[PDB]
């Protein structure tokens, strides 16, 4: 073990990679192992409640999840030579080279069908592992899907994850997923939801790999449900009997009653992928495929990612965003 | 995954005893520390799982640190503070010190020094390193309920057995039993003791009524001598109190 005791000097910081939910995040070089890591820094006492509960939850969850497609937290180190509130903690993760959002907005890489086959296979395998354990991610999006240069997909950002009991009657937090990846039952106020919320988010990822943009881009819940209905069909009991049991079904709805145009709006997508795509964007959560069923579908069944040449990406991440204020 | 279980010989060489503290005084310090966590968290309306998690942090802490170097009530307040955050029942640290101030006299509250709050905050870093960030803990309560659900001898006598076994689990937290045996074994042991004190015969209620080894259906290869020793440690807490 030694989880928590060794010091930060045993790592060489290379630079700041970004900002997290409870402190800065550093790219760092291990002195000895020869492997690269990312360090999520945890300052304490800046908040008068000490070690942040957001880290506790992420630490507690990541120790029970170990999978090739899940972000790997290796250990926790400290500044050392503490008494002395100066000492801070650092969560050690294996370094990943890109996130899907930065990879797509660079405009520099093109994913063909086989590339998306391998990515979704790894993503659905990792999510199935989380769903056979009793964990919901509740924050899947393009920026939380990490990718290295060996072509390996890994799921990250488990801070918002929580344990669920199957078909049990216990309530949760309603506004969990970012708006562009939030399923319709959450937009209508479902609070006792299911792992289908993660599958919807992955369905948005799949369509966003064939198109270059997110498929549902709105800035408010009312408009977001409108764009979803314009493509996936309006929520109604014919396709989704339980919409009448949802808190906001009557007070927020599209102007028109839309018919499902998903196969015509995305006709350029190959048939097998469009079949999985249609399966993942079912309005009714009970009709939405599970991660297990998604692995058994035509598009992903025979995919062995370890036997496919990875697509070549920029050796580092750079969104190449035009100067804009 | 770390290892969190000691034998009777290793518990006789804790850091406190190495510094000259007698076994009786450390056992008393552990009782008062566990009961302190219990009373403070009770007055704040905390889950019994949260109380048990703070107490388990407290017992493991003093397998690596000495009571002569770390005052017990400061450590207890720190363990309850971390446990509430782990068990998703957060409580502001200001509240724990306030509640601790309400139950302790000035000589006991003197352990918090001039500024009581900072003593708990700076200790949280030490506690986390000591428990090796192994935050998830399970307790005998869930197994007592799970094992009792599979008894069918008599409804009223089962509930009396569960109720006495639940009380014995609370008493167990005042000892190092959680450092000796897995929570499943503690669950079986308190049913065994409750069955003795009630003169109920638990074997009658199993699917194998003819078979005294009624517990080998729940835990594998647990000899009766282990259960007898757990009972002896628990009844030791009743050296003064009436058993029940
Ligand atoms: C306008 N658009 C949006 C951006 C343009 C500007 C632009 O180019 N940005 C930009 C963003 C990131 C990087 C970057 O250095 N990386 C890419 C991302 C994965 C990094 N490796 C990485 N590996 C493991 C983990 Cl757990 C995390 C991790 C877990 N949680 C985290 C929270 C925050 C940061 C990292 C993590 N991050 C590397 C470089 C440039």
């Amino acid at each position: 073990i030694d989880w928590g005791k060794r010091c930060v000097d045993k790592f060489d910081i290379i630079g700041i990679i970004g900002e997290g939910t409870y402190g800065q995040v550093y790219k760092a070089r291990d002195k000895d192992t020869g492997e690269m890591v990312a360090l999520k820094k945890v300052r304490l006492d800046n908040e008068k409640e000490g070690f942040p509960i957001t880290a506790i939850r992420e630490i507690k969850i990541l120790r029970q999840l170990t999978h090739q497609s899940i972000i790997n937290m290796k250990e926790i180190v400290t500044d050392k030579e503490d008494k002395k509130d100066k000492g801070a903690f650092y969560l050690v993760f294996e370094y990943m080279d890109h996130d899907l959002m930065g990879l797509l907005e660079s405009g520099l890489v093109h994913f063909n069908e086989n590339h998306i086959k391998s990515f979704m296979r790894q993503l659905m395998e990792g999510l199935d592992y989380c769903h056979k354990k009793n964990f919901l991610h509740r924050d899947i999006k393009c920026s939380n899907i990490l990718l290295n240069n060996r072509g390996q997909i890994k799921l990250a950002d488990f801070g918002l994850a929580r344990l669920y009991s199957s078909e049990e009657s216990r309530p949760y937090t309603n506004k969990v997923i970012t708006l562009w990846y939030r399923p319709p039952e959450l937009l209508l106020g479902e609070e006792r939801y299911t792992p289908a919320i993660d599958v919807w988010s992955c369905g948005c990822i799949l369509g966003e790999l064939f198109t270059k943009k997110p498929i549902f881009q709105a800035n408010q819940e009312l408009a977001q449900l409108e764009l979803i209905s314009r493509i996936c069909g309006s929520p109604c009991p014919a396709v989704w009997p339980d919409v009448i049991k949802l808190p906001y079904f009557n007070t927020m709805k599209p102007k028109k009653q839309y018919r499902r145009k998903l196969r015509e709006e995305f006709v350029f997508i190959p048939a097998a992928a469009l079949d999985l795509f249609d399966y993942m964007l079912a309005l009714d959560p009970s009709k939405r495929c599970t991660a297990e069923q998604a692995l058994q579908c035509e598009f992903l069944r025979d995919v062995e990612p370890s036997k496919m040449p990875p697509p070549d990406l920029p050796l580092w991440q750079d969104c190449h965003e035009l100067w804009s204020k | 995954k770390p290892c969190w279980y000691w034998d009777k010989k290793d518990l006789a060489h804790t850091p406190s005893q190495l510094e000259g503290l007698d076994p009786a005084t450390e056992a008393r310090y552990r009782r008062e520390g566990a009961r302190f966590i219990f009373d403070v968290g009770t007055r704040l309306g905390l889950h019994y799982d949260t109380l048990a998690t703070g107490i388990i942090y407290f017992h493991r802490f003093y397998m690596f640190h000495s009571f002569k170097q770390f005052p017990r009530y400061v450590t207890g307040a720190c363990c309850l503070f971390l446990a509430g955050k782990v068990e998703e029942t957060p409580k502001k640290c200001k509240d724990i010190i306030k509640t601790a101030r309400s139950l302790l006299n000035d000589v006991q509250f003197g352990q918090f020094g001039d500024d009581p709050k900072e003593e708990v905050m700076v200790l949280e870093r030490i506690l986390l390193q000591t428990i090796k960030f192994d935050l998830q803990v399970e307790h005998p309560y869930q197994f007592l309920l799970k094992y009792a659900k599979q008894l069918k001898g008599d409804k009223n006598k089962i509930q009396k057995l569960v109720q006495m076994a639940w009380t014995f689990v609370n008493d167990s937290l005042c000892t190092t039993l959680s450092l000796q045996w897995e929570p499943e074994i503690i669950a079986v042991a308190v049913m065994y003791l409750a069955g003795r004190l009630c003169k109920f015969e638990i074997q009658e209620w199993t699917s194998k009524p003819m078979y005294r080894r009624w517990w080998e259906q729940f835990v594998q290869d647990v000899p009766v001598d282990v259960l007898e020793d757990i009972c002896h440690q628990i009844l030791d807490l009743y050296s003064q109190g009436k058993q029940q």
